[PDB]
């Protein structure tokens, strides 16, 4: 596991040299926004749940198969297995918010979860549209004018969706 | 590696879950003190090259045996006096990088783990290095939370030396 | 999945061994009652289909908010009777498997595995369906152990479903 | 795991659709001679020792090279390990005739039994012989007139032909 | 398999660490005993086969049904003594084995591991074998650390077989 | 695992036939000449952790670029995981005089190492060349005049040299 800074860290040890003056600054503008950061990191906790069952209910009105009898998706056994799934994407999309790095979800999450959804016969093309339409809400909910000081949290909603559009290529 | 950001971070995917708001402001509050281990690290990566000489000048008047004994691993010969700056700068240059991260880390999985079972392996001592390293957290002449983030690490370092 | 005859060999491979004395009377007594399951699997096949628009509309009147407010997780638009009289039937649909197959295997793997965790994460409620289930169990009007095992797996599902 | 009947439930589960009248008239055959099926599968559990001691027997005396000083099952440690396996695949083909099924003797016996015994260094066509013999024998002790009603348990002869052979190939 | 040298290597492999002088002197005085084990095993190698015939003559007399009864497990036949000839062999082989190796090891997995489950799975009984075992335990005849190694082993292989 | 003796014995078995004399003879050989033998095993069991050590010390010296910032040997960690390695190799080494026989080695070590070695990013030729050099000294250290009754331990050496060559050549 590693996050924004550690990762600078060791890239500056594999060539036994400090970190360079310019990479101070680097990381510098990584804590002048961390407000920032931090405010998306928790508006996508607290409507985590909303934002997975609309990805659910979106995914399943645009593939109605695959929720049916005979689809891979049927039984309420795997019906809240996919949707288990989906939180888990979200949930490091989450961290890596955090952390400023896409460590965490690269070994913990995506690692072999591409292998793994082939074994199962997962769609796989199905649950990227699940984290697709998981991204279209975060953004809107991460970034709501309402309730927070006014600004340009711009950099984070391109580092955001990085990390949806990572998860979602990393399973297709 | 180690990190209160990762570290809170394994804290939370163990219960399966999202941060806490216990953990929310460990978090919160790493940035606020972010500021002054930047700064820290950025003394080093200036004059650090430079107290790695001093250092090294300085373990040898505390003990003169490691200048004039045999060659075998003493910093008798000009070859091993190299290595004496050399050895004495990666503990500097990691020290810095718990600065930037904020954290242990560094330390933890460069000179820490494994430390002793090399040390005592290849017969090099603690002493040594331990006393050229309290020399560096006096010398250095920090401000103050830029030397609070420096020392914390530097006697870090100390600790598991000893 | 789950049946006396499954089930019969699993706790006998666990010992390493065949089935011993006090299994084979309960495989063997399993067929005895076959026949009145299967009567029972026959009932649902014909006129199952019936009681899904029957007992949908049973729902309605016992929870009349369930047609007549917004459109998110509810029967309101003739969208969401259609996913009404569709539930209920995949409810009937697996009971009567539960008879072919002399067990509440069906059940477990189908609709229980899995109940709650879904359910209550996407707004549905059981009380719906409890009340849609206990219509059924009263108005199928079966005969005597036709209607023994139909009941046995109708209930079933209530006690899981509460 | 499965059984005659769980399996035609899986099968018009995945369609979605009840059972059938005919799929109906089709396991109501099979509770028809259930009392047939048993004496089958009660008739192997008695004389299961037997059938094994003898497939061994009659496979030493057909192949003397494999359980002598060289061959693969020399050592008592092996010896034993020959006829337990034997013992093995009849447990499971009565467990089959049971279910009315197939499929725990191919889950939790051949599953990976080609790949072991091959692993191993195990003939596979000397343990393939060991089980026709198994089957020779167990067809004329689970068909024997005396001491059971008369009639034609004939369906369940062939059934169990074909749980047998179906062991073997696996192997081989 | 299991000897000494082989046994004093495991027990120091599980320490992580190299031989003790508790073990090797159980090593260098394994050495020691060597030559009067190599010895019993030349023994055998000569006049082995000649006690093969010699027992199977021997548990003949002792049991009579052996040799006379019917033809599924008994050396009733011509062909059945050929195999009991064969099979006493096989212990005296073993057993001889037992003083190269200078341990229990080629009787442990060759005939003792798996002994019961076979012999009491095909009909054979060990009070055939340990009689016309016990036989060859007295009539060998050989001198004195000679015999010692030999019959170490040759008991063994009765104490396994009761 | 397997001995000297051991080896031969299980040779024997696989044809049915008891040791020849000539196969008695030359075990004969082994037991007389033990006394050298364990001197081998007790010389460098004492001098173990001054071979691992300087070879490590050459291993350093003749290949600079591993050990330090950017080499696949740089930090405690793995710098004391090289010498605990390199001293593994020479316990298995000294297991195999004592025994006569290289199997312990081949198993418990070597078995696969080369994949292991592989999988991390070792050089595998600079592991092999620490060996190299902990058979230089391995051989001087056992094969001193002093402090020994003297004699000719010859073949004990060309044995030696047999198992740290083929621990070499596992690895690089
Ligand atoms: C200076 C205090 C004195 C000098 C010390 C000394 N050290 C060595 C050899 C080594 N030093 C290291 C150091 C590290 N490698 C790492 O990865 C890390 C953590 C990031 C550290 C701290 C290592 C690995 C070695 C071994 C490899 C090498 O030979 O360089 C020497 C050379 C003697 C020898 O080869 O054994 C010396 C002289 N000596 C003194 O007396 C000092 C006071
Ligand atoms: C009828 C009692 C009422 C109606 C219920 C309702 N349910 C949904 C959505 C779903 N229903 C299921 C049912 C199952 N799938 C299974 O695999 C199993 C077990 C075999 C069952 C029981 C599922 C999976 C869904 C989600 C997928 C889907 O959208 O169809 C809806 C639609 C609303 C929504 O999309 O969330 C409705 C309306 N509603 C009522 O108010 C009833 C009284
Ligand atoms: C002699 C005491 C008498 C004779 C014994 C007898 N044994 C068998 C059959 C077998 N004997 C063995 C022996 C071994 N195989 C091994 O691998 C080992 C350990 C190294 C031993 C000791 C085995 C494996 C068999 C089974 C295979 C075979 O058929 O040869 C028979 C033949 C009868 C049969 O086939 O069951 C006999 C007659 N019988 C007596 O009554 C004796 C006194
Ligand atoms: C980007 C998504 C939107 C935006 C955000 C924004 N945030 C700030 C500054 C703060 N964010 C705080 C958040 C936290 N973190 C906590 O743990 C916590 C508990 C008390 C809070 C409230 C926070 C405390 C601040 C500082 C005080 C404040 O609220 O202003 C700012 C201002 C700039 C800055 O970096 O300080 C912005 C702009 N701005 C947008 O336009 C987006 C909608
Ligand atoms: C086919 C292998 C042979 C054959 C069998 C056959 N079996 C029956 C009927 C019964 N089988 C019973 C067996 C069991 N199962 C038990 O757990 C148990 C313990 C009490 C018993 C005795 C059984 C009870 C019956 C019914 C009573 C009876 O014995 O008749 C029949 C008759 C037809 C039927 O299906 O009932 C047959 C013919 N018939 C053959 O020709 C084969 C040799
Ligand atoms: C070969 C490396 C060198 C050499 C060795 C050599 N060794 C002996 C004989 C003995 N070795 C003994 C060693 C042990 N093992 C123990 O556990 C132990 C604790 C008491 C000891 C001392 C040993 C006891 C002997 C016998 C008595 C003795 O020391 O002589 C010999 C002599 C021939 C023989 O096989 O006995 C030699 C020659 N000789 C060399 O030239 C090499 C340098
Ligand atoms: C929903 C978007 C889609 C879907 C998902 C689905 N998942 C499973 C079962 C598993 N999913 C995983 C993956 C993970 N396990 C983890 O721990 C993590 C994060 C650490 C991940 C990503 C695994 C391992 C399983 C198997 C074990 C388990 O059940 O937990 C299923 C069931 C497959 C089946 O056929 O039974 C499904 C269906 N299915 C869809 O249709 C959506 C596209
Ligand atoms: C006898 C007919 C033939 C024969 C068999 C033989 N088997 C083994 C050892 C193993 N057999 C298995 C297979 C199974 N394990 C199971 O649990 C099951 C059912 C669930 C099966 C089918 C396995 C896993 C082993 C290895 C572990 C063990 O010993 O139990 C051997 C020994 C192989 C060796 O060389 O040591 C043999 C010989 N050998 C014959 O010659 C007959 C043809
Ligand atoms: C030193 C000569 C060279 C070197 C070695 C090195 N080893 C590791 C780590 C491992 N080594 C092993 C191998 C073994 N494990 C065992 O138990 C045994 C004997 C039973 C062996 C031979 C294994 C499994 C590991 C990984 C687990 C562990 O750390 O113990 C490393 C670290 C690799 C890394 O990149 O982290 C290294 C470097 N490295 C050199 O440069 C020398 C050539």
């Amino acid at each position: 596991m590693l996050d924004a800074f550690s990762r600078v860290v060791e890239q500056a040890d594999k060539k036994g040299a400090y970190l360079s003056n310019d990479e101070i600054n680097a990381l510098q503008a990584i804590v002048a926004d961390s407000n920032k950061r931090l405010d998306v990191v928790n508006r996508l906790t607290s409507n985590a749940s909303s934002i997975v069952a609309n990805a659910y209910r979106a995914l399943v009105a645009e593939r109605p198969q695959v929720f049916n009898p005979g689809g891979p998706c049927f039984h309420h056994r795997n019906q809240a297995a996919c949707i288990r799934d989906l939180g888990f994407i979200l949930r490091y999309v989450t961290y890596s918010v955090l952390a400023g790095d896409t460590s965490v979800m690269d070994d913990r999450c995506l690692n072999g979860l591409r292998e793994t959804y082939q074994a199962l016969g997962t769609p796989g093309d199905a649950v990227a549209s699940g984290i697709k339409k998981m991204k279209e809400a975060a953004l809107k909910i991460a970034n709501d004018p309402n309730g927070i000081t006014k600004g340009d949290c711009s950099q984070l909603m391109s580092e955001l969706a990085s990390y949806f559009d990572r998860a979602a290529a990393a399973v297709a | 590696m180690k990190t209160p950001l990762t570290e809170a971070i394994a804290a939370a995917d163990l219960r399966g879950s999202y941060l806490s708001n216990t953990e929310l402001q460990a978090v919160f509050g790493r940035f606020n003190r972010a500021r002054a281990g930047l700064e820290a690290a950025r003394a080093f990566a200036n004059n650090g090259k430079k107290w790695a000489e001093a250092a090294a000048n300085h373990v040898y008047q505390k003990f003169p045996y490691t200048t004039q004994m045999q060659g075998p691993q003493y910093a008798s010969t000009p070859e091993g006096k190299a290595k004496c700056v050399r050895d004495i700068d990666h503990y500097l240059r990691t020290i810095s990088y718990c600065c930037v991260v904020g954290g242990t880390g560094p330390l933890d999985d460069y000179v820490v783990a494994g430390l002793k079972e090399f040390n005592s392996a290849l017969g090099l001592s603690p002493s040594w290095y331990i006393a050229a390293l309290e020399f560096v957290r006096d010398n250095h002449g920090l401000t103050g939370d830029v030397a609070g983030e420096a020392n914390t690490y530097i006697n870090y370092a100390i600790n598991a030396l000893s």
